[PDB]
């Protein structure tokens, strides 16, 4: 039943020396919100891998403009403090239900409500660690060619397609995208 | 709104 | 108030003819749709500006969630079918958003029996001619305006909403302008 086109297609272009699980995500993106905070795939996925394979999640910038730039900037400031589960949430919310997230202040305040001192992240944002994350996310966007969001990539050689996958229960797709990636993985 | 879809 | 097109509203170079008079489109997936029902009560405070005679119609859209999205449109069409929307629209967003206990197509259908729709009852909605046809009714009304994403109001099938040209700073606000630019509209 794993077959090429199915529940995954491979790239004409495989990736050197990419992550092992790759996915791409825009706080913008309804689809990315259904993914994360609906769906909650990054979970379930980390759920199945094997002990030792790590998940890398990358911001995207072709939507949301401006904002869409500080966005990637300040999910490289959550990778470089790991505070990724303490603000995704109020970050997808703050965008897409109470659209309270307009400018770069508001986004720092989201960070400031969730625990992280406000001298650790402007410290963090202006830093060279953050300006390479920045960087290393747009460079693997590219080496992807990424046209779209969500996406998830295994070994920089498959690419999930939940679109072959079934979707009248949730639970059920989850699993079924879950361990498609285990799959790829092993 | 915005559209639901995310592409380009 | 001082209304513009292209500020409070946009105006379709593609009218509707035959659409109802005051069109909104949701999903009980979409956050934003979340916002504009239980904490901002969008339709209720539209419908409080509105004359009695001017009907306010909501379909789901289909776009959002795969199949169970479909599903979600289809028992809609029995909410509609019904006259139960009122008691279904909060334990619906609720238990797809929040309580995350809405999977599948028997999850909606337990809800509808906790709101007091028996199984029977909704079980012969469900595959009723008329569910049928509001299904069709719902996904034609969105084909018709080539919508894209929800939430969205249309009046008359001659204007659409624009949210984001109101001032959204307060929310007390911005819901008091967004009816009374429904208001405008439909006093037409």
């Amino acid at each position: 039943q794993y077959e090429d086109g199915k529940q995954y297609t491979t790239l004409e272009k495989p990736v050197a020396g990419a992550p092992q699980v790759l996915e791409f995500f825009s706080f913008f993106c309804p689809h990315c919100y259904q993914f994360e905070e609906v769906l909650h795939i990054s979970d379930n996925v980390k759920k199945k891998l094997p002990e030792g394979v790590k998940m890398t999640k990358y911001h995207v910038n072709f939507m949301g403009g401006d904002l869409g730039k500080d966005l990637t900037q300040a999910w490289a400031v959550a990778m470089a403090l790991g505070v990724e589960d303490k603000v995704t949430v109020p970050l997808f919310e703050g965008v897409q239900k109470t659209q309270t997230i307009r400018s770069a202040s508001d986004i720092r305040d989201v960070f400031i409500n969730a625990g992280i001192k406000g001298e650790e992240y402007d410290a963090a944002w202006n830093s060279f660690v953050v300006k390479s994350l920045v960087a290393q996310q747009e460079k693997a966007a590219a080496d992807v060619q990424l046209r779209g969001v969500p996406a998830m990539f295994v070994n920089g050689k498959y690419q999930l397609n939940p679109q072959g996958m079934d979707t009248s229960n949730m639970d059920v797709f989850v699993q079924q995208y879950a361990d498609t990636v285990k799959y790829l993985s092993e | 709104p915005i559209p639901f879809l995310s592409q380009k």
